């Protein structure tokens, strides 16, 4: 992989940052809004603060031409992109040529380097590193931070949280430069690697939900059916309401054996079976039973904050702010309350649903927020469906989401193209995938949307 | 000049600090190190919130 060549880029990027800190310049930080991006943002933020420097961090959805424009209007001395920017090398050099640019990313880059001298691409991929297992976005940021100051090795666990969120260990174990981060954390005693059940819900979920939400790997006759997980665990002699971390090492070992026997019976893929038990990263810095105690649980928390436009709140959590974790918990719980109320409104008010030839159309008005409009259509099915809701951000706009099943997709019914087609006719943004998509269009053209959508199927 | 870290919660135009440095402009949700004399007032009118960076 030529680690020494990548390390050279790391030092070059780290020195640029340190140089501008010495000059008292504001280190403008930009990072992605998932676990990998949030952790990366926190790592670079702490590195700057540790040097007594000044930063301004923004957690964004993605790099856009509009974003680079308003970034250029700021006319900073130095811009630092984290978990972003590799596919926008040309765009960055075009508009941010006047300043120093450091791109710390692991995504396949547009070029292997920058043309200008003041711009540095810290990316392991041009050196032969696998983008999806050798290092994550937070991993790159960690390398840069550690090179600025070896004290930044205390962010090793944070970096791994991002790595797990980036599914760098989908194999069941860690690979590449991630192992170097693992070792740093072990030497400081801030993280441990244990061979356990690689499922989400180790800290905060009951056993029957940890098995029902089982993805990578999926568990046959258990994943999806929440009630079956209760039945299965009862027969094996486990308390379904108990949590995995509350189990003794003997009970976990018995649970592993029981699950493995089950999957072999129902003909689970050999690859899936090998991914049931593997590396699980925990941290002694947090109490057991806390979501921050385990990497996958921590990454799940951060993703939730990122989706609720509170990415920097999640950043603050990585920085050790207990108050921020408090605010985030209350925020997520409030969001949970909105869901069950939104799903309650669909059932009670299904008598106002527009009957269509090829699709369902439900208008909730301002009762359901535009963010809950996506999960609203699914539970309407779990009890094509399109739910419409008034835009909180806008006023004359309505946000809609289309959800369907595999049975309808078998008979054509491609939602994404049909939704993007109608969106172009009503003069609004839309489109998505095949089973799930979103759309924004004028509120005074709902009756027109229903007509045009069914005809596009 | 004493500084601190905050999460700016509203769109905020650039302002000059007592250290003759310019801070901002801020978009809603930005985290930044700014002079505490400015950050305190922002927190006072609920425009920002303190974030503690354990160093």
């Amino acid at each position: 992989m030529d680690k020494e060549a990548f390390l050279e880029r790391v030092r070059e990027g780290a020195e640029l940052i340190k140089m501008h800190i010495e000059l008292g310049h504001t280190i403008r930080l930009i990072s992605h809004r998932d676990a990998d991006g949030i952790t990366a943002g926190a790592i670079l933020a702490k590195a700057v603060a540790r040097e007594g420097g000044t930063f301004q961090l923004s957690i964004v959805k993605q790099v856009s031409e509009e974003l680079i424009d308003q970034l250029a209007r700021e006319k900073r001395e130095i811009y630092v992109f984290s978990d972003l920017g590799s596919g926008s090398i040309e765009l960055i050099e075009e508009k941010l040529n006047f300043a120093t640019v450091v791109v710390a990313d692991h995504h396949p880059p547009e070029k292997d380097s920058f043309s200008t001298d003041s711009h540095v691409l810290v990316n392991p991929v041009p050196f032969g590193a696998n983008s999806v297992r050798d290092l994550s976005g937070s991993g790159v940021a960690y390398f840069v931070a550690r090179e600025m100051n070896r004290k930044n090795r205390d962010m090793a666990y944070v970096a791994i949280v991002g790595a797990v969120g980036d599914m760098q260990e989908i194999d069941g174990t860690f690979h590449g430069l991630n192992l170097e981060i693992i070792e740093d954390g072990k030497e400081l005693g801030i993280l441990e690697v244990r061979k356990e059940l690689r499922l989400f819900g180790r800290e905060s979920r009951p056993l029957y939900q940890m098995l029902a939400y089982a993805t990578n790997p999926e568990i046959p006759e258990i994943t999806g059916d929440e009630r079956k997980a209760i039945e299965w665990l009862r027969a094996k002699g486990f308390d379904p309401e108990m949590k995995y971390w509350q189990l003794r090492e003997e009970e976990k070992r018995k649970l592993h054996e029981a699950l493995l026997v089950h999957m072999i019976k129902h003909g689970a893929p050999k690859e899936a079976i090998d991914r049931l038990i593997g590396d699980v990263v925990i941290s002694p810095l947090y109490p057991e039973g806390d979501v921050r105690h385990e990497a996958r649980e921590f990454a799940t928390l951060l993703n939730a904050t990122g989706r609720l436009n509170a990415g920097t709140l999640g950043v603050a959590i990585c920085l050790g702010d207990e108050e921020a974790y408090k605010v985030a918990r209350k925020m997520l719980d409030d969001y949970k309350k909105e869901q069950i109320e939104a799903r309650k409104f669909i059932i009670q008010n299904w008598n106002m649903v527009e009957e269509g030839e090829h699709a369902y159309v439900f208008y909730a008005g301002k009762n359901i927020r535009d963010t809950l409009v996506g999960i609203a259509a699914n539970m309407a099915i779990n009890a094509p469906v399109v739910v419409l809701a008034d835009s909180d951000e806008d006023e004359n706009l309505v946000k809609g989401s289309a959800r369907t099943t595999e049975k309808a997709l078998e008979k054509g019914y491609h939602l994404g193209e049909a939704l993007k087609e109608v969106a172009e006719k009503l003069g609004g943004e839309g489109g998505g995938h095949a089973i799930a998509a979103g759309i924004r269009f004028p509120k005074n053209r709902i009756d027109e949307f229903i007509k045009l959508f069914n005809e596009a199927l | 000049v004493p500084k601190e870290a905050y999460i700016i919660q509203i769109d905020l135009p650039a302002v000059l600090g007592p250290d003759m440095k310019e801070y901002g402009p801020f978009m809603a949700g930005d985290m930044a190190i700014i002079p505490t004399v400015i950050g305190r007032a922002l927190v006072e009118r609920e425009a920002a919130r303190r974030v503690r960076i354990f160093l």
